[PDB]
């Protein structure tokens, strides 16, 4: 029963997930995932004490928007993926079948150059540096789209406040109009009888 | 002295993963990571008794190839990146920041329709939506490329072979000449 | 301990009275004068318990604007004149004054057709009904002022009323002003920083597209060269 | 059947009121408010026992002029206004209709200043204290105009004292004249014959 | 003696009255000098009351004069 | 001296842009580009007699601004560009070039389906028609600006007459409250001096009635002494 | 008869117009658009001498890719927009409609600043401000990508020159095998009888 | 067809009453009545062309309010009392009467002390000074209302100042809100089409 | 040397007023003012050859008692005023004054209804027509206490007639007693 | 009817394996050409990558600032 929460605000604690993730349920604790240098990872992983206040939170939080700070960033959450590493799989639970016995033809032993082994590893090794630079361009333009909306927060804000202020300085405008005509419709109403 | 290591075909256990990295030095325990259904996820941890060992792995992996399994796919190491999921941040550290106590001013809310903090709210999220939908496709490239790598097992071997084969008759043939 | 209070609505009673006045101190008894019909005179006297409670109620009304009811007519208090009829003025002390003995040897009378007393009797009636002339023209004089003060109940109350929002409508055309200038100027600059930070951008591609296409060139030259 | 005399001499007594009084009927109590001091207010206040004598002296005294003393001023009588200031007026005996009750909506409390009810309640008591400045000059003007007929009492009394003389001197003159033309007839017929 | 009895009654009588008439004369000229006097020297303080009277009012017209240049001279003043 | 003018009005003619023009020098020829239908394009060509009149209007009409119709229509100037049409490209001048020959080896073709050419023009068509749905879609956005900014032509036009009255409104209200506080002043200061006046008057004439009083007394006492 | 081409390479004449755009018919006149300085402009004026025979020249330019020189870059064909500049706007072509006299009720002149008229034209300029950056945006973005294509030309020229050597090696080897395999069967099957 | 002009302004001149007054029409001669020592007597001489003219001029002074200069005090005007000082009474012209010879009984002479003459002579004296006294009176009393009248000068002007102003501005905002509200239905009707 | 003497009766004439101060000094003119109709105002103008002789009448009929006619109606004398007549207020002396010029900017008008120079002048007539009204029931007060006067005549005459003689009446009568006790006395003795 | 088999079969094997050693020539010619080009790309777009985070470091600067002078004017 547990989730993972990302893009966490840039000063965030332990506390703060536990007492703004409590809204759905008792959470049990709440960690900040965070480097050997000490500064948070931008990831944190909460788990509930109940299914039910999990799917509540993921529900709620995905469907809305959960900002907990000032700054207007909302959370994303997404089920934490059990990943350990403690068993992994000894012998006993792999099969053994025919698949196990043909990709064990040779000893763990490195591709002499010039050899089929390594002029397809060669290939393999490519896709892998392929794979590697296309997922640093997605990162990179994500980062730029970021920085591109934290610079845009103020300016925002600050059309989004003049709007607000002029949309209810025309109400208190209309009302003011609309006071003042039906004043005075009543007024001539009770002097012409 | 943990090296990270990843692009292993299922089928290579702890004991063979141990077993290669031996080579390299002591092996006290190198563990693959496996999900909740037993299907391993490629993904494998080595830690090793000794600091030199361990770069020195490293140093070897980083312009040879290495084989684990009869399927010639190599196998990538790297410094194993350490994280922390049971001492977060604490406290004291939180507020050594001086703004951090002007940051929480405002408790953790959900946003309301028409405020400036739902209108802007809609924006990150669909920043996160396209983001999602950029790392999705980047994914199927790679399941795309892997299936292509895989159909090519036997036409790869049997032209090598071939090619061999046909330097061995051309060099047989100019011998013969000669 | 009293004060004169005048001025109070035909439906103010005893007890509103009372604990209205109560706030300066203790009330025994306030009580406002009624006619023989039961209708308010309009009129009150407030027999405070105490001296300082009479002293200091009179002392802020006097500056202070004291009210009883929604419609806002202000209470007025003054001192009160203390008049008896019941024991008014006897012999004794009468007498004691030489005149009033020397001034009493005419009997009262009605005086008589031609004698002077009746043709001066006539000049004090004339003044007397001079008198009550004046005094119903102040009369009237107040029941229209006051008839049409209360006219103007609602047409005052819209107006003030009008005058409070117009004030805050333009105080927020003020403040909207205001940030609208602020505002214009923070695009201005940020839109002059973009065009700037636009063409730095450009020439530095245009340098860079330029060493690519050297590059070509020689590239092109090398491929010629080992053709030949 | 009670009035109230006004415009009193100088020197009064309860005993002038019921004296003079009593010629309309039986007086069964006749004061002269006296202020604190005890200097006469001016006024006075008579209770006769029956209306008709009430209703009498109310006429004789209005269409007369009643002087009590050689001092040449007559008394304006007028009926006597009973004020209660005892049974005042209990709520029980308001009728506490939908007047009562607006004017019953907000409590007896000062006008805080720059309100509407400051505002209007300055023009109330501006209203108010010019009625005490318009009552003050009629009190003064009609103060000045009976300085001004006290002091001519001489003059018109001696004025009136020597046209009396005159007249009834005339009136001996041509009493004188008369008489002696018709004797000297007489006796001019009888000597005739 | 007997012939002249209405004639000297009515001499006596008409004797009596004409000096009582002298005397109401003398009493009544008497009266209208006094009263002539009375009413002189009340016209004289009357017309010197009234002079007194009219300077005081000239002298609070001359202040009201000095007043109200003085008032309009700061009105302009401070119009400018 | 050529000058070209733009976002004419559709009920423009020659002699409205002569006349309007002619202020800023004499005018040649000044025609409104028309299409096949002949409907007005918006666009217009004037040709000044001479440069330096046209540079005038060009600037006089860039930093200032110029109007011709009822409907406030900017009419924006830019210098006009010279193309031969009746005449092309000598191509003696283009055999100047010596790889002009070398680049027309080839005669001109349709390419082949599978040669290189043909998928490179293929390339070269796919940016064409990405280059001209750009251009469409900034003429359509323009189109709606166009419609949406003619659709406020009264509005803009209510808002500003509303706004210079309750200007003209502001100041004569304020000019109203002070003088009326102003001459309330001076209503006050009068006051004050009228009852200082009436005191005076007052005090002196019951002075006066002292004095006649013992006159009255001493006079009495006069007449008692020559009665007896 | 009308059509005009856009896209024109570097180095062209009329001459080339005339002998290229004469395979689509008899080429009464063609004129490469030249600046006053010399510079080509992009454009032409190709001017057939039927309507049919424009039409056909325009489709097939539009379904093909009429190249013209060896510099791969086809030519974009349109119907050219005939534009009058000779009778202008005469009074008597005008509709004289009453929004005509709406139009003219007040005389060509200035806007005078601070006023309604001169605030509307200073959004007025502000829009046409737009259409110029806009346009120039599209420009630029034009500009860009052509030019990368123009250097991509050599890199994608030799990918295409080896593709189609490995193509044409693969298609010959195959040949070889099976006329190989072709005589070897049949002298088996002659020397098996 | 003469005609005077009273209570003319403290600065006057013949020449401003001939330029005023020549409105009614000609005027042959107007002469401001001056003392010797040059005080203008506040009075005029207005010596018309004719009768109607004169007529026109009285009724329309009467019915109006001609004001002279920027000092606002009217002139009443009157028709001028023809005095002759020139024949006089010759006696020719007398009618000789027995009224005549009964009034020229004695000869003129002073009056005998103490007889008929003279007391009734000083009766006369005495009645002349009472004309004389009540002729200063009344100059007296329009002395001080014209001084009083004077005195409210500026307060009334102020009065009249402000209420211009503040009538002129309540008119103002009336057209200001009829027009706001007729342009407003006129949208309102205009959009709903 | 100009006396304005008034009060004249009807009947007088220009040599009555000439020859009646001429006892006091050489008269030069002496006219009765006359309306158009030519009737006396019942005043008169004398204008004398010498000034101070002028004053002499002056004093002489102010303390003194002086009667023209039979009615005994005295003569009122004061000193006459002076006013010009044909030469007016000239315009270059008012100029010197600075603020004519600052008055005479605005033209001669008739007000305009509901300008604060209309309510003015309103008020001014006002006042005018008071003032009126107070002359006339001046004037009609005094024609009367005349008339009263006029209708005394003969009443005030006889009364004086019958006091004069009953003055010598009883003058007599003390000197009959005197005489007749005087008599008595005398007649007793013998 | 053999040799001329021989002849034709082996005349066509010589002109093949030159046209290999021409394809494989163009090949290797070819990616030595591309590595550059690709070199010069990832050199030319760290340059880029650099410049533009010192750019957005200089905006970020001159927002803070202007964010302290409203704050300051707000004040």
């Amino acid at each position: 029963a547990s989730l993972t929460v990302r893009n966490l605000p840039q000063y965030v604690s332990n506390e703060l997930l536990e007492e703004a993730f409590s809204v759905f349920g008792q959470v049990e604790r709440a960690v900040v995932i965070v480097d050997d240098r000490g500064r948070p990872s931008g990831k944190g992983i909460v788990e509930f004490s109940g299914k039910p206040a999990a799917r509540k939170a993921l529900d709620r939080c995905s469907e809305g928007s959960f900002l907990l700070t000032t700054f207007p960033r909302p959370v994303t959450v997404e089920p934490m993926d059990q990943l350990d590493d403690e068993e992994g799989l000894p012998e006993k639970l792999v099969i053994k079948n025919q698949q196990f016995h043909k990709e064990r033809e040779q000893p763990p032993r490195f591709a002499q150059p010039g050899s089929f082994e390594y002029e397809y590893a060669m290939r393999w090794k490519a896709l892998i540096e392929m794979e590697k630079q296309q997922q640093d361009q997605v990162d990179r333009n994500i980062k730029e789209a970021r920085e591109k909306l934290e610079m845009e927060m103020e300016a925002a804000r600050h059309e989004h406040q003049v709007m607000l202020m002029r949309q209810d300085l025309m109400r208190r405008q209309e009302e003011l109009r609309r006071m003042e005509e039906l004043h005075n419709q009543e007024v001539q109403k009770r002097k012409q009888l | 002295a943990a090296l990270s290591v990843r692009n292993l075909s299922p089928y290579v256990s702890n004991e063979l993963l141990e077993e290669a990295f031996s080579q390299f030095g002591p092996i006290e325990r190198a563990v693959v990571i496996v999900d909740d259904r037993g299907r391993s996820t490629g993904k494998g941890i080595v830690e090793f008794a000794s600091k030199p060992a361990a770069r020195k792995a490293f140093e070897r992996c980083s312009e040879g190839v290495f084989l684990l399994t009869t399927t010639p796919r190599p196998v990538i190491v790297e410094p194993l990146e350490q994280l922390d999921d049971e001492d977060g941040l604490p406290e004291k550290l939180a507020q050594k920041n001086p703004m951090y106590q002007k940051e929480r001013e405002t408790p953790p809310r959900f946003a309301q329709h028409g405020t400036f903090e739902y209108e802007y709210s809609q924006r990150w999220k669909s920043l996160d939506e396209m983001e999602k939908q950029q790392r999705e496709q980047v994914e199927k490239n790679m399941k795309d490329a892997k299936d292509k790598l895989e159909s090519e097992m036997e036409d790869a071997y049997h032209e090598h072979q071939a090619n061999l084969l046909r330097q061995d008759l051309m060099r047989r043939q100019e011998e013969l000449r000669r």
